[PDB]
């Protein structure tokens, strides 16, 4: 559908609309903020949600992140809605298929 | 932080292992609520 296009290539939806209750984000990512501190290097309380939504392991998460950021700043990330595009996109063109 | 990390890719939010999640947390909450925190002036001890 729309949305889950638009954050393949843009985006994910983040406003609150005329819909059901809650938008794209809140629909996929299940409690998360947008523009927070994201130390996916190592670890967090993300990273159980993140694979909720995605369907990936723990090291396919690993080698996700190394590419999207660099091998450089993998540490300090402020993730707006389009760095979890980076994300979501990697990670549902195979599952689509 | 295994309940929390058994929650990864196991007990989906559209599944039914959830389901089981809120009929064992409800017999923890009616009966806790009928221990304690209401008006205690009403006699109310069970369920109904």
């Amino acid at each position: 559908s729309v949305d889950p296009f638009i954050a393949i290539i843009n985006a994910v939806n983040t406003t609150h609309t005329n819909e059901n209750k809650t938008s794209f984000f809140q629909q996929i990512f299940s409690t998360l903020d947008v523009d927070a501190g994201f130390n996916f290097l190592d670890q967090g309380s993300w990273e159980v949600i993140i694979r909720k939504a995605l369907g990936i392991t723990a090291e396919e998460l690993l080698r996700i992140a190394k590419y999207c950021f660099g091998k450089s700043s993998i540490s300090n990330v402020k993730m707006n809605s389009k760095k979890f595009s980076q994300l979501y996109r990697m990670a549902m063109i195979p599952r689509t298929l | 932080n295994i309940a929390n990390k058994l929650r990864v890719n196991l007990g989906s939010p559209t599944s039914t292992v959830l389901n089981k999640i809120n009929e064992s947390r409800r017999d923890a909450l009616v009966n806790y609520y009928l221990a304690k925190n209401v008006s205690g002036d009403e006699k109310i001890k069970t369920a109904e």
